[PDB]
RNA sequence: UUUUUU
């Protein structure tokens, strides 16, 4: 039934459920730290000499 | 016993209703001694109440103006013009600028002509000049920023009175008349975030309602932005500080139906026509 | 929708106005927001697909 | 004014999970909040005073006491503020036979009460509806027009979310609520 | 890295071997039937149309 | 050998 009622919508998708939910609390409990850290270091990479 | 007398007058003279009348005629008994001209302050003051005590004020005030009785007797000839017609004041007026030449004890008289000639007389110049010396006479406490506000009321460089509102405002504060003002009219002027600075500042401040001047105009200044959650929260507040107004639940009820609730703004709009049967944009909007 | 006007201070009507909408062509079974028209009638308070 | 002009201005011029103390903070109950939405026989104790001094803020306390009957205070004071601001709200309880009880104990206390299980449906148009779980994830999941005018939601025996077959249902209607909703 | 993520393909796959989704995951009409049952939606509904 | 809901 869970299923059935997202497939049904269309903004809203299944993973989106399965991102929130308190199983899945100490895996992406920091994620905004993981993409600020991303697009802070993708500028650190740019400084080596070719 | 010097300061206790002098301090037991002037609560006689600003005190409260009738009932606080009858406490300053008390007191008026249990300082019954020389000194009589400050008696008639506080007849002055009984006629603050005027049953069964402006009477016995008349003849107190008759009683004591005996020897000269110079600030007091003008004062009274001045009330007795504000209880009737301007006739009287036309000549307090001239008596008293002429008699008593000052600045800050010729304020209170400066006020009570300007209070009995606002009625007919235009009075650029015998009172309106008078507030003005008033207010280069500002004393220390509650007795001339009363003044300075009722002078800056509706003309005469209202930017300036947006000032002197602000001024009037933070001197005087248990008044919700110059603060109100103030922030309408600076909101008629070109600035707007500046009014929000203002209006979380005398919100801190409000301890439990008795704000519902602040929360009305906060409520209404987050409805004509899109930030419903605020507004409503704002208009609750005020609405709890006084359930009769129509007017709170009545925006409140725009408020509801601008965001998504329709029974509840139904509710609320019905409500807010119950009472004052006369307003037909309530039911209309039922 | 021919809305009121407001007396900029004390707020009175003044007249009524029209003005355009704009939240039209929205629907209850193609949008999800607190915006859309309320719903087809006095339904079913749940089970309802579409 | 020239002269008057210058007469007159010269004298113008993150957590997001607060652990709130058990004992200490209150001591003005009644300062604040003069005029309760609700008036009990008795005084409420001190951890009743901090939830219903944060249920005054549209804030989302959550109490966790032993004793069923220390939280109703608390679950029946945000349904006096629901009835003063117009607004409507949600009880929900897992158990059928327990929220008929509910449902007799909410009417006699004040106004209109509704219940919506299984079976029974009592006037679907109260503002204190009382429901299973499973009819507010059913009511979530299409609009239903409901969810526009709500403001409390009352989830009433937290504890179930440990069950193994219907803990699901606990955790699919915490992430399908709207924001407006406390 | 959602520790349930095959456990959801593998469930769509169920649901599109029967006459439930489409290819891409659109809801077909007896998707839709499945979708407002209280209870064994799968069974009962497989049970109407046989 | 206890308990339960769309």
């Amino acid at each position: 039934t869970m299923i059935l009622n997202l497939l049904r919508v269309d903004a809203l998708r299944v993973e989106d459920m399965m991102k929130r939910s308190f199983s899945e609390f100490p895996s992406r409990k920091d994620s905004k730290a993981h993409e600020q850290a991303l697009a802070e270091l993708t500028k650190r990479l740019g400084a080596l000499e070719e | 016993l010097h300061l206790k007398a002098e301090a037991l007058i002037k609560l006689s003279d600003y005190d409260s209703s009738e009932e606080a009348i009858r406490t300053l005629d008390q007191i008026s008994d249990a300082d019954n001694i020389p000194g009589l001209l400050v008696l008639k302050s506080l007849a002055y003051r009984n006629k603050g109440s005027f049953d069964e005590a402006a009477k016995i004020m008349e003849d107190l005030l008759s009683s004591y103006p005996d020897l000269a009785e110079v600030h007091a007797l003008e004062a009274l000839i001045h009330f007795t013009k504000k209880d009737y017609l301007q006739a009287e004041k036309c000549f307090q007026r001239a008596l008293e600028k002429d008699t008593e030449v000052a600045e800050y004890h010729y304020q209170l008289g400066l006020t009570y002509w300007f209070m009995g000639e606002e009625t007919r007389k235009d009075k650029t110049k015998a009172l309106t000049h008078f507030l003005k010396a008033a207010r280069l006479d500002t004393y220390m406490g509650k007795v001339f920023c009363y003044l300075g506000h009722y002078y800056r009321d509706v003309v005469g460089d209202k930017n300036r009175a947006r000032g002197c509102y602000r001024k009037a405002f933070e001197l005087d504060d248990t008044d919700a008349e110059s603060g109100a003002a103030a922030v309408d009219l600076s909101v008629e002027l070109e600035d707007m975030e500046m009014a929000l600075a203002i209006l979380t500042t005398v919100t801190q401040k409000a301890s439990a309602g008795t704000a519902k001047w602040a929360w009305l105009r906060r409520g209404l200044y987050y409805l004509k932005a899109g930030q419903h959650s605020q507004a409503v929260a704002d208009l609750q507040a005020a609405l709890r500080a006084d359930p009769k107004d129509f007017n709170c639940w009545e925006s409140l009820g725009e408020a509801y139906l601008s965001r998504g609730g329709y029974t509840t703004a139904l509710k609320s709009f019905t409500k807010a026509s119950e009472l004052n049967p006369e307003s037909i944009y309530s039911v209309f909007k039922v | 929708d021919l809305q009121a006007q407001r007396h900029p201070t004390t707020g009175q009507i003044l007249g009524y106005k029209e003005v355009l909408l704009e939240n039209t062509n929205l629907s209850a079974t193609t949008s999800l927001s607190l915006r859309r028209p309320p719903g087809p009638a006095s339904q079913s308070l749940w089970g309802n697909p579409t | 004014l020239a002269r008057a002009s210058s007469l007159e201005d010269l004298v113008l011029k993150e957590q997001w999970a607060i652990p709130v103390d058990a004992t200490s903070p209150v001591g003005d109950f009644y300062r604040l909040i003069p005029q309760p939405a609700f008036q009990w026989a008795f005084e409420p104790d001190v951890f009743q005073k901090q939830a219903i001094l944060h249920l005054e803020r549209h804030d989302s306390v959550f109490v966790a006491a032993h004793t069923s009957a220390g939280k109703t205070v608390v679950a029946e004071y945000a349904i006096a503020l629901a009835q003063k601001h117009m607004t409507r709200t949600i009880y929900t309880s897992p158990i059928k036979a327990l929220s008929n009880q509910k449902f007799r104990d909410f009417r006699n206390t004040f106004g209109d009460v509704g219940l919506l299980t299984g079976d029974v449906q009592l006037h679907p148009e109260a503002s204190c509806l009382i429901m299973t779980t499973e009819i507010l994830r059913s009511m979530l999941y299409s609009g239903s027009d409901v969810i526009r005018d709500l403001e409390w939601v009352i989830f009433d025996e937290v504890h179930y979310i440990n069950d193994v077959e219907r803990g699901v249902v606990w955790e699919e209607v915490l992430i399908m609520l709207p924001d407006h909703v406390s | 890295s959602l520790l349930l993520l095959p456990e959801y393909h593998q469930r769509v796959e169920v649901l599109r071997t029967l006459g439930y989704v489409d290819e891409a995951g659109t809801v077909k009409l007896a998707g839709r039937v499945a979708c407002a049952m209280s209870s064994h939606e799968l069974l009962l509904t497989e049970l109407m149309f046989d």
